[PDB]
RNA sequence: CUCUAACUAUAAAAAUCUCUCUUCUC
């Protein structure tokens, strides 16, 4: 090997607050939480881009400094009951950890998508907005 | 008197068809009458490809697609415009829309 | 931190947004020119002319 | 130098060595320059003058407006809040002596004191309002360097207006001043103040 | 109508010997000199500020630029 | 002759809680002066401004009176103050007003000294008010215990 | 007379309404 510590990224992007979360090539030891609600104000945009973009440019920073240089990226959506689409900042987030020096690799999807559980929230009717 | 001759369905000869849940706003449709989508694209979007491909180890990566099944109630459909209301004869054709690529 | 970025347009992408007087334009950095993004400007463009950008990531969306 | 025997005879300052072409025959447009490239090309020092009104056909298309001489776009822009709309002599006069004054302050070939004070003076961040019926807001984008040098002069001329209201000193001084205040990073100059805000409510809205 | 002013003299109509005094002092050193200048040191109210103006330009203190009206341009000898 | 603030430097510090005074909304929002400090413009967003939307923004800001604040970023280098009013906490808010009563109140026989003894007021406060601040915490507890222990 | 390929993301609130309907044959 070329001397690459893999860690595991894990990004997960809902509608709202998206969530990068580095975590080594266990799983068990977490590294770097911070999330796009921490890097904006407004509430509005808990899920942006530039929420996602931040929130990565700090991991990836915190990944720097405790060491970790080359990054397994995971997207998971919500999934299982809500919508399981992915969300519209993970994808920046991931631009990002890209583009701050971290060397990629193995991006998969690991969103739990369920064999028909758990009638979903909203009624029939569902959502009448 | 009817709008059309499938009643929407396309169940014509099946009893009763199990519900799937609409995708956006969780309404309980018929399976049939549960407009389908296959949203086929890529796991990193197609503007952000190069800085992936640049800072990636294994050379030329597989960059995986991800795939789901999209299931929207009718009104959704309208509303988030996956379909459009047509014109009466244009009711007939059932091909897709015209190869969108090509 | 002063990553003043000088990034040339190169083709226009039409008009955007509610208001209509915002473009989307393809500006690529002056330096290291094979790298190239779509943003917003707001004012008269046209090709040719070189934008400066605060930042360098923000790539853009369709405005609503 | 040059002496032309003429029946008229025209003063020697004027007819002596102006194979020089000079903005009020005082101030050299050569070895004038633009620090920042990306404004180029909107700024036309290139062509030099002699008296600062000159008019032409500049706004009947798109951007001929931009290959005005930016000292008749400063006079032009200078001639608002014009219940003495027109009266654009009072403008060159106006403009002649704030270049004039800074001339004397800072000696620095006032020329170039305009350049650079209309490059400080312009935004590269702005906003626009997106917010539609439910959540008004503003979202951030750049500005167009054609629109960037305009908002430059507007508020730079604009400052000048306010520095004059009901005070004591000219509006060739308070031009002058706006433009001192504008050419360096001083923060006390209205156009550059207005400029930073804009940056930061882009800022505060990415 | 309110007094929101609050504004004082502000300046002198008259010219004492102290203010003489000070404006001698300062005729040189000042690059520019204009009547809005010679408001701004707090000695003159204006009306004689143009007084003291051409009072100056008699042993060539400070040279003219331009003799326009309603402004003028004056900078200290050299 | 209304200045020096109360507190220690003379720009106010980060991520801290104060009050101002509202004078103006322009275009963006209140570029107020400090009533909490000494008297620099500092800027609050309409988004920083309303935790509910609002029809008419004025009905939240009246103008002309005091209201809670909270400055984020300062700029060091020549001078803005990045502030906002929703970033505070609903109880802090009282924290707020009662610090300010505090200071406000030993501004006033600050400038009444000031005012009988002609020495400007920064003076008094710099031989008198913070070395109180400093060894009590606050200039008001230091009267308290003036009043009954010299 | 010969072909099987990519693509995006909006749902603030909006209630109410009174007259009067008046002709076709060369
Ligand atoms: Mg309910
Ligand atoms: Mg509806
Ligand atoms: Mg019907
Ligand atoms: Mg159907
Ligand atoms: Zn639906």
């Amino acid at each position: 090997d070329n001397s690459q510590v893999f860690g595991v990224a894990r990004i997960f992007a809902s509608f709202n607050d998206t969530f990068v979360h580095v975590t080594d090539l266990s799983g068990r030891e977490t590294i770097a939480r911070v999330t796009g609600g921490m890097k904006v104000k407004a509430d509005r945009d808990e899920s942006s881009p530039y929420a996602a973009m931040l929130a990565a440019q700090d991991v990836a920073a915190k990944c720097k400094e405790v060491g970790i240089t080359a990054v397994h990226i995971k997207i998971r959506a919500t999934g299982g009951t809500r919508s399981k689409t992915p969300g519209p900042g993970g994808q920046a987030a991931l631009r990002a950890l890209a583009r701050s020096g971290l060397r990629i690799g193995r991006i998969e999807d690991v969103t739990p998508v369920p064999s028909d559980s758990t009638r979903k929230k909203g009624g029939r009717r569902g959502r009448r907005l | 008197p009817k709008k059309r001759a499938s009643n929407g369905r396309n169940k014509k000869g099946r009893g009763h068809v199990k519900p799937v849940r609409c995708v956006n706003c969780s309404r309980s449709v018929p399976k049939d009458k549960a407009i389908k989508r296959m949203a086929i694209r890529n796991i990193v979007e197609a503007a952000a490809i190069r800085d992936l491909s640049e800072a990636s180890v294994y050379a030329e990566y597989a960059l995986p697609k991800t795939y789901n099944k999209l299931h929207y109630c009718i009104s959704c459909a309208i509303h988030a415009r996956i379909v459009r209301v047509r014109s009466r004869t244009d009711r007939r054709i059932r091909a897709p829309p015209q190869r969108p690529r090509f | 931190k002063t990553p003043v970025t000088l990034a040339k347009v190169i083709k226009v992408l039409g008009r955007t947004g509610s208001r209509g007087g915002v473009t989307q334009v393809r500006v690529e950095f002056l330096e290291d020119t094979t790298r190239t993004i779509v943003r917003n400007v707001k004012g008269p463009v046209r090709e040719g002319d070189i934008l400066v950008l605060m930042e360098s990531e923000r790539e853009a969306r369709r405005l609503r | 130098f040059v002496p032309v025997e003429l029946a008229t005879t025209i003063p020697v300052e004027i007819q002596q060595a102006q194979q020089e072409i000079k903005l009020f025959n005082k101030w050299s447009f050569e070895d004038v320059e633009v620090k920042d490239a990306s404004l180029v090309d909107y700024i036309q020092i290139s062509k030099p003058i002699y008296v600062a009104h000159t008019a032409g056909r500049y706004a009947n298309k798109r951007f001929r407006k931009a290959q005005c001489p930016i000292v008749e776009r400063l006079t032009n822009s200078l001639m608002m809040n014009g219940r003495n709309n027109g009266k654009k002599l009072k403008a060159v006069r106006i403009v002649k002596h704030t270049l004039e004054i800074i001339n004397v302050l800072t000696d620095q070939n006032p020329l170039q004191v305009v350049v650079d004070a209309i490059i400080n003076s312009g935004p590269r961040e702005d906003t626009t309002r997106v917010g539609g019926g439910g959540a008004a807001r503003r979202q951030a984008v750049d500005v167009s360097p054609l629109r960037r040098v305009n908002q430059s002069i507007a508020l730079l001329t604009i400052g000048a207006r306010e520095a004059a209201f009901r005070n004591i000193k000219t509006i060739a001084e308070t031009l002058a001043e706006e433009l001192i205040n504008a050419a360096k990073g001083s923060s006390t100059s209205y156009a550059i103040k207005k400029k930073d805000e804009l940056e930061r409510v882009a800022k505060s809205n990415r | 109508s309110k007094k929101s002013h609050k504004d004082k003299a502000k300046h002198a109509v008259v010219l004492d010997q102290d203010k003489f005094d000070r404006i001698m002092k300062e005729a040189p050193t000042y690059r520019y000199v204009s009547v809005s200048v010679l408001v701004d040191r707090f000695k003159l109210g204006g009306s004689l500020a143009r007084v003291a103006l051409r009072h100056l330009e008699n042993e060539g203190i400070i040279k003219p630029v331009s003799k326009h009206s309603k402004q003028a341009i004056y900078t200290r000898a050299t | 002759t209304s200045h020096c603030r109360f507190y220690e430097n003379k720009y106010p510090e980060i991520d801290d809680i104060v009050m101002v005074n509202v004078q103006q909304i322009a275009e963006m929002g209140a570029y107020v002066k400090l009533l909490e400090y000494d008297n620099i413009e500092g800027m609050i967003l309409l988004s920083e401004l309303s935790r509910r939307r609002i029809r008419s923004i004025q009905k939240l800001i009246r103008v002309g009176k005091n209201d809670v604040a909270v400055v984020l970023r300062v700029d060091k280098e020549k001078g803005y103050i990045d502030l906002s009013k929703r970033r505070v906490s609903s109880e802090d808010i009282i924290k707020c007003e009662e610090k300010y009563q505090k200071s406000k109140t030993v501004h006033s026989i600050l400038r009444y000294c000031a005012e009988k003894f002609q020495i400007p007021l920064e003076e008094l406060y710099k031989t008198i008010a913070w070395p109180l601040s400093r060894k009590f915490g606050h200039a008001y507890e230091a009267f308290k215990l003036s009043i009954i222990d010299e």
